[PDB]
């Protein structure tokens, strides 16, 4: 059976080399044209450049011609891609492709998995929770509790409530993207006004590139 | 296909006292419940517009075919006590 | 006898802000470093004396043959930034 | 070796029984009187009554005839002293003494190690620490950072700095009794203007009675 698998998840910094690996098994890894697909997130497919497994016949792309370069070894049938002087703008998904027994020569029927690279050189700044006080002083309607999330670099941060309970009520807001380049979010939860603190109303964000387990109520 | 419209939310929280007492200040105001995601975000101050500082996406929640929206304004905590307190106005379709 | 005396160390932190976000305040004056255990604490508020809610007790520190002394002072924070910060005064032997 | 070891320190309310021990070894437990003094905090000392192993022949004092009782256990070689209906004013250090080979049948030269013993109104509590910020604003002299703990019910507290690090220039002072019955106290250290925040300048509060974990920053 003809399987495309590729290496783990590589984080690494800018102005350091990478080499992903993207091996194919179960054809005659020599005749089929392989290549590289950048893949932003948000955005579009971006070629890079293909290879011949047979012998050293590479086209890049004429946005990619000296950016990247592409290497195999036949002896193992395994496909690479090197990389030099990495940049903030490097960080996109990058798939591996090759040519079907049907079709043009740069077709690319076939796909792999997908290798997730990001770099994103800035500075990870630690989650400051502030828990936002509900309106105290007008409790006419419903009312709202919740904490400000802030001063956070990497975007994926998980917040529940009391270790996952109260499921309903609870809406999470995506972050937006400052200008200092630190994210910010906010989740809140509709309770009634005459429940104020039921149990505990506690507050639970987790962070993992950081490893903070900040708990506050409020 | 879409969704009919609906009304979007006016939730303001004042500024939380943790980051009020120290050097930093923030108002967080919650907009959501809303099909049409275009949506711009005013602070006023007494009347007065203000836009120093002030950030807002339009992102979706979760599959009930709506979106979010969400607005931070940063500013010095004496700012805060120097005037009332401030006022979001969403602009989806009237004043609200 | 035989121990010199030592004049006694004047540290006071203004109000923290942790303790400053709810409806509270406490003025911390830190006294040590003096050999005779006789002192007392006096608070004044822009040179009016204030007595409300204060303590004050000379433990000692430890074999270093001095003592120490604390005192707080807990009040509204509405009365914090109605004047300007609070001066500690020791009496040990003189105005300090 | 003779030794007397008592249990630990026991903190009630007023209106609630209490029985502390004092276990003496390294003797015959059979002859020599066992008594109990009292000794209250910037008092002087107060005996209560005294006991003996062989037989009871308890001989109490004219004001703690029918306030407090004593008793013992031969087969164990345990003192006990029990208390019942206990005051406000029951809160003092209890000592155990026993005659020595030489002297007067009550002359009480051999001590015991001393039972803390404490009663209150008011009921266990977590402390909140608080981080004293320095003088950011008047950074003449030398900084000093540190924590405020308040609002505690039980006495010892154990504050460290950076999980014990930072031996030199931390002094602990010891709490007041405020009118409520909550204890107060505070932890700085002298550091450089120049260093503020070294690696971390976290404080680390523990609370034994109330299972209490606070590390913060400042």
């Amino acid at each position: 059976q003809m399987q495309l698998v590729q290496s783990g998840a590589e984080v690494k910094k800018p102005g350091e080399s990478l080499k992903i690996s993207c091996k194919g098994s179960g054809y005659t890894f020599s005749y089929y044209w392989i290549g590289w697909v950048r893949q932003m997130p948000g955005k579009g497919l971006e070629w890079m450049g293909i290879i011949y497994p047979g012998d050293s016949d590479t086209r890049y792309s004429p946005s990619f011609q000296g950016q990247v370069t592409i290497s195999a070894d036949k002896s193992i049938s395994t496909a690479y891609l090197h990389w030099s002087s990495l940049k903030a703008s490097d960080t996109a998904m990058y798939y591996c492709a090759r040519q079907g027994d049907l079709g043009d020569w740069i077709l690319l029927g076939y796909w792999g998995q997908g290798t997730l690279v990001t770099v994103s050189s800035a500075s990870t700044k630690g989650p400051s929770v502030f828990p936002l006080a509900p309106s105290s002083k007008s409790t006419s309607g419903t009312a709202a509790l919740g904490c400000l999330v802030k001063d956070y670099f990497p975007e994926p941060v998980t917040v529940s409530w009391n270790s996952g309970a109260l499921t309903s009520g609870v809406h999470t807001f995506p972050a937006v993207l400052q200008s200092s380049g630190l994210y910010s979010l906010s989740s809140v939860v509709t309770v009634p006004s005459s429940s104020l603190g039921t149990q505990t109303y506690i507050c639970n964000v987790n962070h993992k590139p950081s490893n903070t387990k900040v708990d506050k109520k409020v | 296909l879409g969704q009919p419209k609906a009304a979007p939310s006016v939730t303001l929280f004042p500024p939380s006292s943790e980051e009020l007492q120290a050097n930093k200040a923030t108002l967080v105001c919650l907009i959501s419940d809303f099909y049409p995601g275009a949506v711009t975000v005013a602070w006023k101050a007494d009347s007065s517009p203000v836009k120093a500082g002030v950030e807002t996406t339009t992102p979706s929640k979760q599959s009930n075919n709506k979106y979010a929206a969400s607005s931070y304004l940063s500013l010095t905590p004496e700012q805060w006590k120097s005037h009332r307190s401030y006022s979001c106005q969403v602009t989806h379709e009237g004043s609200t």
